[PDB]
């Protein structure tokens, strides 16, 4: 056995290009964690390797063919899981080449989780292009908001920023695999962000006041205005306790007008089955037949 | 000192010894490091007294020996010229907070 | 009678800050103070792998540098069963015994500058000046080379470095003689020496000193003929062993331990074979420039060795070699992972200035210098 | 300001500040507060780069910049106020020198500097720091000059703090260390006008405490001359009562009516007159200083105080006195 | 010479047998005595600043040959060092008013002060 | 550039994009190249292997050479 | 035992998650599981501006994740109980290891 | 080995190794007797205490493991007895026998916390003077807790205030794989 591993760890080696420095994923490659644990320590071949031409697979996978091992994994992932059906494996023999036949963009949502389903740096995060390393980043096992899905989610971040957005496994939300709204809405996180609580002074521009002056004007607003008048709003990525903390908040200044960005007029929110996805997501595997009223899910 | 505290009782009979030491202690302690001007011996007692009731719910009695120990070092260095005077002397709602951070 | 003895000379022994309860001239008990150079050495090696790690060891004892990084790799092999070559041995052993040449260059003649004599400080300077350009030749920095790596040694000697050990070692008979006709003869010396700190062998066994403190008493105990640890088992080197345990003997044997570690020298230089400078095990020895270069998988290696690193496998041992110092051990415990795990360093100065209490009773306070000088204290390890 | 950090010493506090009387007996607490507090100093120096070298430390790493400024020229000030958002001003002289006049001290330079930080928009506090009762028609030039200053800084840039701080104790100062060592003339302490002055010392920490306790608050103590008087409104002979309890040394002291006190200062008033050597800066006998020293007018009236910056001062016996047991 | 006020005067006493081994840009006069005795004293330079000189000003060219790491005189050096990319010395003005003292990209001395905030505030 | 401008501020020497961008491509024979590094395989990168199918050149992403094929 | 080992008392308020890291999803490698880390929050960092690097003002910064590793949620809970932190145990989510075939992928669509 | 055979089997209580140095991890309250033996017996004559090294299993019950290192210059043969003690048990010292234990048990209490009993003169020896903590525990940041120590207006004096630093960067080289 571990001569039949440390043969084909040389074959994997063999064609492979030295990219490790420049590759991405050059900490966290199962190549390189499976030649420094398994493979072994010193390579025969002294030829010219096989190279492969960079695919351009979109603005989200950075691609290098070369150093990919055609170990298919990918061009599974896309036919199953992201069902799009767009990456191949072109070709046969060492001439194997893993990518669409034409210039064709992954359109498809869910189609960056390959890059965590990559084995090796060829497949790699675009917007991750090379800003980090699998060792600096630090890693807390948040949660996601963009959808509500509320996939799980391994914010890696390197420092005061997020530098990478991977997910992780939980076998009831999302089993290994993050949309792309997820894994590349880390940018917004450093962007356009209000750092500063700005009022409006006699002009029309703001002034970045502080936050005593800032929560004294909105408190005097809101005690010269009937009551009735006042609304809550509450955004679509607020947490259960701000949101707990508005209504608590509007319904003492007697009003009754909070309500969540999305859910429109008259939402029966009485009975819990009205409002979720009673079968689990993971139920949804021992479903028979599906109606997607409307609901367009793939969205 | 071996932990005779086989009980509570042991214990807190040793607590009350370092007590009465550091109580009787107090004198070289203001004349070393010069408190008898700024500080009443009422306060130190005071302060020493706090101590010892600020840690008073421990249940357990070998972290009230190891306690004990920490405060017999701490001594033993404020009496000898271990450590300095300038923290001896030292010795001896929600809004306000999230004015200043996030934390 | 409490004093306040410091550092008598800068620069010498650095931040000894002894507390002396004398009487009169006499002392009583001498109470050193460690910690004034307590460097976070035993944490921060737990925060970093088996590589990093190394760097310290020369940092440990700074006037014998790579004896420490030998006992540091000899025990990153003794978990790792990393079988390093002969030539690795025979370059590791003619440098950690061009090390010992160089602490007892300095730590008799620093000892002889603290006693008075001004003069064998800066001979035997010189002279260490000569061995750390070798030091400096085969590694890069003149002190601290950490050259001496875990699995086998850094990097080759230079074309050129074994025949200028050799022509070093031609003329070291006679800078040993120097040093020895200015201090072994004198009569302010032998006066200044003779019957200072005497360590009868039974103290010199309890205090742990284990070094050339226990080679004075008359303890046949070197770590090099006890437990050979290299080549030092084909290596032939007399111990010289003190008769009275006064540090006119600690002297005379540091004055012979710097002819024998020349017999050493002059041995590994006769008979260095020409094999390879690491071991062939590339998952425990960075790969050349060249290989990782033009070979992929050892281009891997280099990869998860400068960033992983071993990750030697689970066990815990004690390997001690003789550092110049005394028996300067590493207690290296290591979890399955790439960083030590309470990587302890028993360094000899924290056994031997224990001994300064018993050492320098009864003795005159202008002696106490001179059993700090004999101990070969270098707070560095303590 | 903008803030990003928790304490001081490695955080940020959004004060570039150029405390341009850094090198001195207040600057070195005023900077270590806003360097340890975590905000940037460009401190300015006039000489010897030696001047500032006791404040690169208590900064973090360029948290302190002390650059070299000549007073009289300007493009230099205009230089060390280029990056900047807060501007103190403590350069200020209690003795004239045959070089720079009361006036080119104290007021002429307080209105420069309040000239060029203005042209610098950007400049959000601008803090003056002048002597506690200096007000025109104070017999002290140096008084007098230092109102000047205060009247010139506030018209030239509203909304300018202003401290007027009495005279400051503390290690290095210019009030008690010049008292000792001249009791080291056996004990005799010459008070003069017989004590009967009445003026409010303050621990130079506190002081320090308060410049920058107008540049943590709001958009008020903008254009508000503070009093930073103290505690325990005390008497010149009070207050040697004191540095005799720590220096232990026994009280000796001697009455000098005024006219004998401004006699033994009439020389070293000769300063614009003996040019080819430069006089050894009148430590006690300082006829301005006398001149203050008649009149006890340094006392806080009812402006602002400690007590309009959340702030309430140390005593002066103790540890803000403790300076003095160097001297024992 | 004419300066009896420095070590220089221990170089001019040198140069009495000793050969002149090419001369960089700066002036500085590098000198070789060799076979007569002292290794290690056998390779020196003359600043051609003889005073205000300092180390350091000793081009990369001839560092290599006047510390006997190599035996290549900058004149030799000279046809390897690389024209697209190569960079004059710069004596290491270290205190030397600012604009010649290096400063970081945050100094606030140095001109063009970068932000290091991460986030792009709005 | 403005990557380059994030690192270098003297912005009077040619910033490095631009020296690479401005040395031409070499032609080479086969459709894989080598790229040892400058000339030494010892002192240059890992040896880095490019492939030269498409007409457009082949940057060699450790050292920002170019290769075309020169068919 | 919080009082006595010597850690401040403003880091003994302190409110921790004990979790397990997860895998990580780039590599599919299950030689870093099994380790429950406590997870001191430590979020504050800002950017030291005089150079480009952070700056922690938090002890506990690195600790949570470097050298502090339990190997079970009862020792790990036990210490951070001790200690007397405000742990809240985040519980590793798991993987079914479903039962799946080559056969499958050549399954008959019958017709 | 001759030593477990004539070694009272209590006295060797929890484990035994047998390569990488030969250890008897005993209790703690059989450890100073245990060192009893060992020494000032005919047959196994260690007299070197050569190391007293804490090591800190934080997910351990026990959570210290005080290894007591033993040379035995007679019969050229090393030993490493241990026990297993965690922050508040007291155990035994070793002081009296061979009097190199004073030092290096001052050393285990300072880094780790593990109080020797009847040990004359336990006091921090490596750590600060008004040090608060136990250093080489596991739970002790590296860059400790208030250990920054710059000068200030209280003159002569160098406070110790909360730390700041830049932020040690943990770096997860470990791999999968093992
Ligand atoms: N000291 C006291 O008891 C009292 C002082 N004050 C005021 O506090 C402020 C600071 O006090 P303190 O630091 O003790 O004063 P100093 O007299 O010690 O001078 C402090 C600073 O002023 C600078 N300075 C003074 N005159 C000039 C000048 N002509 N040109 C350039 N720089 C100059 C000094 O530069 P350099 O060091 O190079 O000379 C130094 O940086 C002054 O406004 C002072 O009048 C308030 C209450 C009383
Ligand atoms: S995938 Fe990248 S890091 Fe891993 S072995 Fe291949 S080139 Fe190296
Ligand atoms: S998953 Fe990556 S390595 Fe595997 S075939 Fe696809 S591109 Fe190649
Ligand atoms: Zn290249």
């Amino acid at each position: 056995a571990k001569k039949a591993r440390e043969g084909v760890m040389e074959f994997l080696l063999m064609n492979h290009p030295l990219d490790c420095p420049i590759c991405d994923q050059g900490g966290e490659c199962d190549l390189q964690d499976q030649s420094m644990a398994f493979g072994s320590d010193r390579g025969r071949f002294t030829e010219m390797k096989r190279s492969v031409v960079d695919k351009n697979l979109g603005p989200l996978v950075k691609t290098v063919m070369t150093r990919c091992i055609q170990c298919t994994r990918c061009v599974r992932f896309a036919s199953e899981v992201a069902g799009v059906q767009d990456l191949g494996i072109l070709g046969r023999g060492s001439g194997e080449e893993i990518g669409t036949y034409v210039e064709k963009l992954m359109t498809s949502e869910l189609s960056g989780n390959v890059i965590d389903i990559c084995p090796v740096g060829a497949l790699t995060s675009k917007p991750f292009a090379f800003k980090a390393r699998n060792w600096e980043l630090k890693a807390t096992e948040t949660i996601d908001v963009s959808d509500a899905v509320g996939s799980n989610i391994r914010v890696d971040s390197r420092g005061p920023e997020v530098m990478r957005i991977i997910p992780r496994l939980n076998e009831d939300i999302n089993e290994e695999w993050i949309s792309d709204k997820t894994r590349f809405c880390y940018d917004g996180l450093k962007r356009q962000r209000l750092s500063d609580p700005m009022i409006r002074d006699s002009d029309g521009r703001f002034k970045a006041v502080s936050w005593r002056d800032a929560l004294a004007v909105v408190g005097d607003i809101i005690h010269q205005v009937k009551p009735d008048e006042i609304v809550g709003v509450a955004g679509q990525l607020s947490d259960a306790e701000s949101m707990m903390v508005l209504k608590d908040f509007v319904n003492r200044m007697g009003s009754d007008n909070v309500w969540c960005e999305g859910t429109a007029a008259g939402v029966d929110a009485d009975l819990r089955y009205s409002y979720l996805m009673n079968t689990s997501i993971s139920g949804l595997e021992n479903a028979d037949l599906f109606l997607l009223i409307g609901t367009q899910p793939r969205v | 000192v071996p932990p005779n505290s086989a009980n509570l009782t042991e214990a807190r009979r040793r607590v009350f010894d370092f007590f009465r030491a550091a109580c009787r202690s107090i004198p070289t302690i203001m004349d070393i490091y010069n408190l008898q001007d700024v500080v009443a011996p009422s306060q130190l007692r005071y302060a020493i007294s706090a101590q010892i009731r600020n840690n008073a719910h421990i249940t357990d009695p070998k972290v009230i020996d190891l306690l004990i120990f920490k405060g017999m070092e701490e001594l033993t260095d404020i009496v000898d010229h271990a450590k300095q005077r300038h923290h001896i002397i030292g010795q001896y709602d929600f809004l306000k907070n999230f004015y200043t951070s996030n934390y | 009678f409490t004093l306040n003895f410091g550092p008598q000379h800068p620069a010498a022994h650095g931040v000894l800050r002894l507390v002396l309860e004398m009487n009169g001239e006499v002392v009583e008990r001498a109470e050193p103070h460690i910690g004034l150079l307590h460097r976070g050495t035993e944490k921060l090696i737990e925060y970093k792998t088996y590589l990093q790690a190394l760097p310290y060891f020369d940092r440990s004892d700074y006037v014998s540098m790579m004896a420490q990084e030998h006992a540091y790799s000899l025990a990153v092999e003794k978990l790792l069963n990393c079988e390093v070559p002969l030539r690795a041995q025979y370059i590791r052993v003619l440098f950690c015994e061009i090390t010992r040449i160089l602490n007892h260059l300095l730590a008799l003649t620093t000892h002889a500058m603290d006693v008075g004599a001004l003069t064998p400080f800066l001979w035997a300077f010189e002279e260490r000046e000569k061995l750390l350009e070798f030091y400096e030749r085969v590694s890069g920095a003149r002190m601290h080379a950490s050259f001496i790596r875990p699995g086998g040694v850094a990097q080759d000697l230079p074309l050129g470095l074994c025949r200028d050990i050799d022509s070093f070692t031609q003329q070291f008979a006679s800078r040993i003689d120097e040093l020895e006709e200015m201090l072994t003869g004198n009569r302010i010396w032998k006066q200044r020496l003779v019957d200072i700190g005497t360590v009868t062998a039974q103290q010199a066994k309890d205090w742990g000193f284990s070094g050339v403190m226990l080679r004075g008493p008359g303890v046949c105990w070197d770590l090099r003929r006890a437990a050979p640890y290299d080549v030092y088992d084909q290596l032939d080197f007399d111990v010289p062993v003190g008769t009275r345990g006064d540090c006119y003997d600690r002297y005379c044997i540091r004055i012979e331990e710097m002819r024998q570690s020349l017999r050493i020298i002059v041995q590994c230089l006769n008979q260095m074979p020409s094999g390879m400078i690491k071991a062939d095990d590339r998952k425990l020895c960075p790969p050349s420039r060249c290989r990782m270069k033009l070979s992929m998988e050892s281009s891997i290696h280099h990869f998860e060795l400068y960033t992983e690193g071993f990750s030697v496998p689970a066990s815990s041992t004690y390997t001690a070699v003789e550092a110049p110092k005394g028996e300067f051990g590493v207690f290296l415990v290591s979890n399955g992972s790439n960083r030590p795990y309470r990587c302890k360093i028993r360094a000899p100065g924290f056994a031997h200035l224990q001994g300064l209490d018993f050492m320098s009773k009864h003795h005159m306070l202008a002696d106490v210098v001179t059993i700090i000088g004999t101990q070969d204290i270098v707070f560095g390890e303590v | 300001l903008a803030r990003k950090g928790t304490g001081g010493r490695s955080s940020v506090s959004g004060i570039v500040a150029t405390v341009f009387g850094a090198t001195g007996f207040l600057g070195r607490y005023l900077v270590q507060q806003l360097a340890k507090m975590g905000s940037q100093v460009l401190v300015p120096f006039r000489g010897s780069e030696d001047s500032p070298r006791h404040l690169k430390l208590m900064g973090d790493l360029g948290q302190v910049v002390p650059m070299k400024f000549d007073p009289r020229d300007e493009d230099s000030i205009k230089a060390v106020m280029a990056k900047a958002n807060v501007v103190i001003n403590l350069i200020g002289r209690e003795y004239e020198t045959r070089n720079f006049s009361f006036e080119d001290a104290n007021h002429h330079i307080a209105e420069k500097l309040a000239l060029v930080a203005k042209e610098h928009g950007g400049i959000m506090r601008y803090i003056q720091v002048s002597c506690l009762g200096a007000s025109v028609s104070s017999p002290s030039r140096m008084l007098r000059a230092k109102a000047a200053a205060e009247e010139a800084v506030l018209n030239a840039l509203p909304e300018a703090t202003i401290m007027r701080p009495a005279t400051m104790i503390g290690t290095e100062d210019r009030i008690l260390n010049p008292w000792s060592m001249f009791v080291k003339k056996y004990g005799f302490l010459p008070l003069i006008g017989g004590g009967t002055t009445k003026f409010q010392p303050v621990y130079v920490v506190d002081v320090a405490a308060a410049i920058v306790a107008a540049l943590k608050d709001d958009g008020s103590s903008m254009g508000k001359t503070y009093e930073l008087g103290g505690p325990d409104v005390f008497t010149t002979h009070e207050l040697a009562e004191i540095m005799y309890d720590m220096i232990r040394e026994w009280p000796r002291y001697v009455k000098l009516p005024f006219p004998i006190a401004k006699a033994m200062a009439a020389p070293r008033d000769f300063m614009v007159n003996k040019v080819p050597f430069p006089l050894p800066s009148p430590q006690i006998f300082n006829l301005d200083q006398i001149n203050a020293l008649t009149t006890d007018t340094l006392v806080s009236d009812n402006a602002l105080k400690f007590q309009d910056l959340d702030l309430v001062p140390h005593k002066l016996k103790g540890y803000p006195v403790e300076f003095l047991i160097q001297y024992r | 010479r004419c300066l009896p006020d420095g070590n220089l005067l221990q170089t001019k006493i040198h140069n009495i047998g000793a050969t002149l081994v090419g001369v960089d840009k700066f002036g500085n006069k590098y000198y070789q005595k060799l076979g007569d005795t002292q290794y290690g004293r056998h390779r020196w330079v003359e600043y051609a600043s003889k005073d205000r000189y300092n180390a350091s000003q000793v081009p990369a060219e001839w560092h290599g040959w006047l510390h006997f790491i190599t035996d290549h005189t900058g004149d030799e050096l000279l046809s390897l060092k690389p024209k697209r990319y190569g960079l004059e010395h710069k004596e290491n003005f270290s205190g030397e008013g600012d604009a010649y003292i290096y400063h970081s990209k945050g100094h606030t001395l140095n001109p063009g002060q970068k932000n290091w905030t991460r986030y792009q505030s709005w | 550039g403005n990557h380059t401008a994030k690192w270098m501020q003297d912005r009077s020497k040619k910033s490095p994009m631009e020296l690479i961008s401005e040395v031409p491509p070499i032609k080479v024979d086969g459709r894989i190249v080598a790229c040892e590094g400058d000339t030494n395989p010892a002192l240059g990168h890992p040896i880095e292997f490019i492939c030269l199918d498409l007409n457009e050149p082949a940057i060699c992403k450790y050292c920002g050479l170019r290769y075309v094929q020169d068919h | 035992i919080g009082k006595v080992s010597g850690i401040p008392e403003e880091h003994l308020s302190r409110k921790v998650i004990i979790y397990s890291p997860a895998r990580t999803a780039t590599q599919s490698g299950s030689g870093k599981l099994g380790k429950w880390k406590i997870n001191f929050v430590s979020t504050l960092k800002w950017e030291n501006p005089l150079m480009g690097w952070t700056s922690t003002g938090d002890p506990y910064a690195n600790v949570g994740d470097s050298a502090l590793a339990f190997d079970s949620e009862e020792a790990a809970k036990s210490f951070a109980e001790r200690h007397g932190w405000d742990y809240k145990v985040k519980k590793p989510n798991t993987p079914l290891l479903k039962v799946k075939s080559y056969s499958d992928n050549f399954k008959w669509k019958g017709n | 080995k001759y030593s477990w055979e004539t070694l009272p089997k209590k006295w060797v209580k929890k484990m035994e190794r047998s390569e990488h140095g030969n250890r008897f991890d005993t209790n703690t309250d059989y450890l100073f007797q245990l060192l009893c033996f060992l020494k000032l017996h005919t047959y196994t004559r260690v007299q070197v205490l050569i190391d007293i090294c804490g090591v800190d299993y934080p997910s351990r019950k026990r959570r210290f493991e005080v290894v007591y290192n033993l040379l035995s210059t007679r019969y050229n043969s090393r030993i490493r007895v241990q026990t297993s003690a965690d922050e508040v048990t007291r155990i035994s010292s070793v002081v009296s026998l061979f009097p190199s234990a004073g030092w290096w048990e001052r050393e285990v209490w300072d880094m780790f916390g593990v109080s020797f009993i009847n040990h004359p003169d336990l006091r921090r020896i490596l750590t600060d003077y008004g040090f608060e903590g136990h250093p080489l525990r596991k739970d002790f940041p590296l860059s400790g807790y208030v250990q920054v120590r710059y000068d200030d207006p209280e003159k002569r004096v160098v406070s110790e205030p909360i730390e700041m630093t830049q932020e040690f960067r943990y770096f997860d080289f470990a791999s999968p794989w093992e």
